[PDB]
RNA sequence: AGAACGAAAGUCGGAGGUUCGAAGACGAUCAGAUACCGUCGUAGUUCCGACCAUAAACGAUGCCGACUGGCGAUGCGGCGGCGUUAUUCCCAUGACCCGCCGGGCAGCUUCCGGGAAACCAAAGUCUUUGGGUUCCGGGGGGAGUAUGGUUGCAAAGCUGAAAC
RNA sequence: UUACGGCGGU
């Protein structure tokens, strides 16, 4: 079981912050590699020129070509 | 493919690589 | 092929228990008063239902089938309620008992109030049959 | 049973002890230590017949408190208890089921074969015990004979005599027809009862009808 | 059930097992409620009043009704005395 | 390794009342369990209960009535200041008319409602409704 | 899911058991997983029974028995049918079937 | 046009069992559907909550039936909810009516304090769980409202209940279960002693010996 | 933190080498047989010494404490009793017989209660949630991979990500 | 004794 005594505040504050390291949504934002890894760089719109034309092929139940670019 | 024999192919491939490492210091 | 359905022996048990006082065992008279005393809409279940009366015409004769008609449904109050024995089977003032029943019928003061003669226990505890396949 | 009309009465151990009705199979349940005396040397445990007749009285104040005598149902599965549960209900004019209990009896409202009884009272625990899960369904009160083999889940006035033996099962029924009429205006207390507890008995097999003819030369020829 | 006006708002008072003190529910369908006729002291026969014991279905159903209604037999005057 | 007592005792109490049981046998005695158990047999919860004295920690037999719902303990004695008291109320009271958190102020063990008919905030010792 | 309760295996209190070999295909099996068979079998072959007794030296012979313990895995257990596929609550009985000699 | 067929059914129709609370506190089992709806009639509302489509594999194609889900209850403290499934929607649907008035319950109402008036909420905290669904039912000061989902709410609502704070754990996207483990907590309002339920009750007399007379004097 | 021991396989060294047997050789069977099957057979399997420290190392259930149904049986102690059998023609202890008490490996029944259910007398005493304390989980993969450290004669072990 | 495969979406 956990720790429930009027003394352990420190076993139960630091056992909490490593466990806060085991799931997605905390550890992306807040290891810092996921920021130095987005192309956006931590931001919503970004300009970019286009290189290429390019057709993807859609996945597995449709058929279809979704047209992208290669910015 | 079975996990035993998952673990086996990439022991032998990780000893592959644990050696060009070695090779190309 | 001989085996009869359901409703050959249902309607054969309703003629038995209800017009038990007709019919016996010849199959050509039965198959002349189920004629008269049903409603059978084609020949050949007629005399297939008769056969299966004349079969239990003789099964009946023999003892307690399943079978409420009015004698063999009278005829067992002879047994239940009648045999009021002339003698008891409880009345007999010498009956056995142990030296541990003495004690307890000593503290329910009924001691000296019996006649009550005992037997002793012979020697044993060898109840509990042997235990394991043999 | 505190009074001294309800006593007792010696001449009933003299016929419980020539019927049975104090010697209980070898092992006891749990529930029913208040109910034994001790065991003997051949493993066969006693009962204290102060404690069987106090609950047959108790259960017999459950069936007088019954307002219609032909609502309480009186039931029996095995055979040996047939005979003596279709003239316990002749006696004190209960509703008897004797044959196999049909499930679906107390609570299956469609068919025909729908009673609704407000008390019930049971030969065998262990071997009856269809009636009883049923009286579960319906909120309804079950006396049961029982013996120390018997477990005691629904009973509520379970009488600690016999279920086993055809004398013991006979005259327990006797005798708790005898006392529930006897709490009426129909049997003084004073006189004893003239219905015979050979009466209530299992019956023989088929050579009944050939002794009773071998000893009756003389009153019909 | 008696707010501070006084007043009974509650739409009945639920009976309650005469051996663990445990409210008989509304749908616990295995509850019975049943009656000993006691009787008089001089003739020993029927008259006419009773008394009634509730025993809750969860105590029927674990075995013991029969434990419960000696015991409360026994408090009330009708078993033995011994 | 009985590292608390009033947990047991209590625990043993709740585990007999549910079972349908009219007595409970509480093994080690304290004076900390007679004044929790003479906080519940004022307001009516149990009935006598004897101390059975030895010469070793005493044991008690408690008369379960039936009206016990819960009877259970908060094991880590917290601390409550009477500002903090009302919401451990509404976190382990079924109801506000009726259960009692029991805790030990410097003048006694008592309620929640007389300690603040008093004004003497304490250690959280129990709870039972 | 846990098929059975105990696994397959008369082993409570342990950690280990010896290994066995099976009769027929001898594979390594433990020695309480293993079916177990005892065969009494009379060495004489009852039907050749009447053809040597008048062949005999003695007027009346006891036959000697022959005690061979069988032990198997159970891939050869229920593929030789000394052992049936059971239903699931027929499972909980450890009775034996009886033995109809006559 | 309704001749009963047991007897808890029959001592209503002549008009000689009145106002439902008794059979209630002698817990009898209610087998017709007309007894209930005998007293509470029109004062009941029937609203459904889903019908799921439930189906089985067969040897060619499959079995769809359909399985619905309806609520039924006044607004004065009596609650149902029935389950049928058959082949068709609006015979499964039918069905449920009666199989809800069928199970009824009634609901006790409380206070959160300052008992000033009519009770508006549930008397303490219950809990009913319906395979992984618990449903916590929680007395809420008095002006609050039901807060909850809507499906605990039509049944709230259909208590007439008040006002009730509410927190549910689990597969609550189970319709079925999540409906259930509501109804569970509301009828377990009765089945919870309080200390205004001390004092060990009077016992009347029953239905069943108190109208020996219609049985013995007039069915006989 | 830091240690002790830890199946089998494996490594280093020496004894030994019957049997079995990875590898390999052949004979078959096969569309193909680098497999099943058969004959032979190296390392290995056995012992001593030194290492490695992992297993479906599983009751897939951490340890200590308490409470909460029943029944028969078993193993080891202890206590009490009819009797039976031992040199005993008397003994005391042995063998059995009937119980009780404690610790144990388990079993059978149960609407104790739990649980998503299989099932569990614990996996119960849990939204009526708090007996102590340790380790550990956070969708599936990538991945027990990369790299850094560290242990090892090696094989590898422990620690252990992210991009995607 | 031998029995190996069965396009994608619906
Ligand atoms: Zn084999």
């Amino acid at each position: 079981g956990k720790c429930r005594g009027l003394r352990t505040a420190r076993k139960l504050r630091s056992h909490r912050r490593d466990q806060k390291w085991h799931d997605k949504q905390y550890k992306k934002a807040h290891l810092g590699t996921a920021l130095k890894a987005n192309p956006f760089g931590g931001a919503s719109h970004a300009k970019g020129i286009v290189l290429e034309k390019v057709g993807v092929e859609a996945k597995q139940p449709n058929s279809a070509i979704r047209k992208c670019v290669r910015v | 493919m079975r996990a035993k024999w998952r673990k086996k192919r990439m022991r032998r491939l990780k000893r592959k690589r644990r050696k060009m490492r070695q090779r190309s210091k | 092929g001989r085996v009869r359905t359901k409703t050959v022996k249902k309607a054969a048990r309703v003629i038995i228990e209800k017009y038990y006082t007709r019919l016996g065992n010849d199959f050509h008279t039965n198959k002349r008063v189920c004629e008269e005393i049903a409603i059978i809409p084609s020949k050949k279940l007629r005399n297939k239902i008769a056969g299966y009366v004349t079969h239990l015409m003789k099964r009946i004769q023999r003892g307690p089938v399943r079978g409420i008609s009015i004698k063999l449904q009278e005829e067992e109050r002879e047994r239940r309620d009648n045999y009021v024995p002339e003698v008891s089977a409880l009345d007999q003032e010498i009956i056995e008992v142990d030296p541990d029943t003495k004690e307890m019928l000593k503290l329910l003061d009924f001691g000296s109030l019996s006649n009550l003669q005992v037997t002793q226990p012979t020697v044993g505890m060898n109840f509990k049959t042997p235990r394991g396949p043999v | 049973g505190a009074l001294d009309v309800l006593q007792m009465k010696e001449e009933d151990v003299l016929k419980f002890l020539a019927a049975g009705t104090h010697l209980g199979g070898t092992n006891l349940d749990f529930q029913m230590e208040q109910y034994i005396y001790k065991r003997k040397s051949d493993g066969i445990y006693i009962i204290n017949l102060k404690r069987t007749w106090e609950k047959l009285l108790l259960a017999a104040r459950a069936i007088v408190a019954i307002e219609n005598p032909a609502d309480v149902s009186v039931i029996s599965s095995r055979n040996t208890g047939q005979r003596a549960v279709l003239k316990f209900a002749a006696a004190t004019g209960a509703t008897p089921i004797a044959g196999r209990f049909t499930p679906g009896t107390f609570t299956n409202q469609i068919q025909a074969a729908f009673r609704e009884p407000r008390l019930l009272v049971v030969t065998d625990p262990r071997a009856d015990h269809q009636p009883l899960t049923e009286a579960s369904y319906v909120n309804l009160p079950t006396i049961a004979l029982c013996n120390t083999d018997s477990p005691l889940r629904y009973v509520d006035i379970a009488i600690p005599c016999n279920n086993k033996g055809a004398h013991s099962v006979g005259l327990m029924w006797w005798m708790l027809a005898r006392e529930v009429l006897r709490m009426r205006g129909t049997i003084s207390r004073e006189h004893p009862w003239e219905v015979m507890p050979d009466l209530y008995f299992y019956r023989d097999p088929e050579e009944i009808e050939k002794e009773e003819q071998a000893a009756a030369e003389k009153a019909v020829t | 059930m008696q707010n501070d006006a006084g007043e009974f708002v509650d739409l009945y008072v639920p009976r309650k097992c005469s051996a663990s003190n445990r409210i008989i529910g509304a749908k616990d369908h295995a509850s019975i409620q049943m009656n000993v006729a006691e009787v008089d002291k001089v003739t020993g026969r029927f008259n006419g009043q009773f008394k009634t014991y509730a025993i809750c279905g969860a105590i029927r159903r674990m075995g013991e009704s029969d434990d419960s209604i000696l015991r409360l037999a026994k408090a009330d005057g009708i078993v033995s005395k011994n | 390794v009985r590292m608390n007592v009033l947990a047991d005792a209590l625990k043993s109490i709740n585990n007999a009342e549910k079972r349908g049981k009219r007595q409970v046998l509480i093994r080690p005695c304290s004076k900390v369990i007679v004044r929790f158990l003479t906080v519940m047999m004022k307001h009516g919860y149990i009935g006598e209960f004897e101390i059975i004295d030895d010469h070793r920690a005493g044991k008690i037999v408690v008369n379960l009535t039936g009206r016990l719902n819960k009877c259970g303990v908060i094991s880590p004695r917290f601390d409550v200041q009477l500002k903090d008291l009302e919401k451990w109320q509404n976190n382990l009271l079924p109801s506000r008319q009726f259960g009692f958190i029991v805790l030990t102020t410097s003048a006694g063990i008592m309620d929640h409602e007389e300690a603040r008919r008093k004004h003497t905030g304490g250690k959280i010792l129990g709870f039972f409704f | 899911t846990k098929k059975r309760r105990n696994n397959g295996r008369a082993k409570k209190g342990r950690g280990h058991v010896q290994p066995i070999r099976c009769t027929n295909c001898a594979r390594c099996v433990p020695k309480d997983k293993a079916i177990k068979k005892f065969v009494i079998r009379n060495i004489v072959e009852a039907a050749a029974v009447r053809d040597i007794s008048e062949a005999s030296v003695f007027d009346a012979y006891v036959l000697p028995k022959l005690y061979v313990k069988l032990h198997y895995c159970v891939s050869c257990a229920i593929h030789s049918k000394v052992v049936r596929n059971r239903s699931r609550e027929a499972r909980k009985d450890r009775t034996p079937p009886p033995r109809f000699r006559p | 046009e309704w001749m009963p067929v047991t007897k808890l059914g029959r001592l209503v129709k002549d008009m000689k069992i009145k106002s439902l609370e008794e059979i209630y506190l002698f817990s009898l089992p209610i087998k017709e559907s007309e007894i209930i709806d005998f007293f509470l009639g029109a004062s009941l509302k029937d609203e459904v909550l889903k019908i799921m489509p439930v189906q089985k594999q067969t040897r060619a194609g499959q079995r769809t039936r359909f399985k619905a889900f309806v609520a039924i209850g006044d607004y004065n403290g009596h609650v149902g909810l029935g389950v049928k499934c058959s082949k068709e929607v609006a015979t499964a649907i039918r069905g449920a009516i009666i199989l809800a008035k069928l199970s009824i319950v009634p609901v006790r109402r409380g206070y959160w304090g300052n008992k000033i008036g009519k009770p508006h909420t549930v008397p303490c905290k219950v809990t009913g769980r319906c395979g992984s669904v618990l449903v916590r039912l929680i007395p809420a000061p008095r002006g609050t409202g039901i807060v909850s989902a809507p499906v605990p709410k039509k049944l709230l609502m259909m208590a007439g209940i008040d006002d009730c704070y509410t927190s549910a754990r689990g597969c609550t996207a189970t319709l079925g279960n999540f409906a259930k483990a509501t109804f569970d907590a509301i009828s377990k309002t009765y089945s919870y002693l309080t200390p205004d339920l001390w004092k060990e009750t009077v016992f009347t007399k029953s239905p069943y010996q108190e109208f020996t007379d219609h049985l013995v004097k007039t069915h006989t």
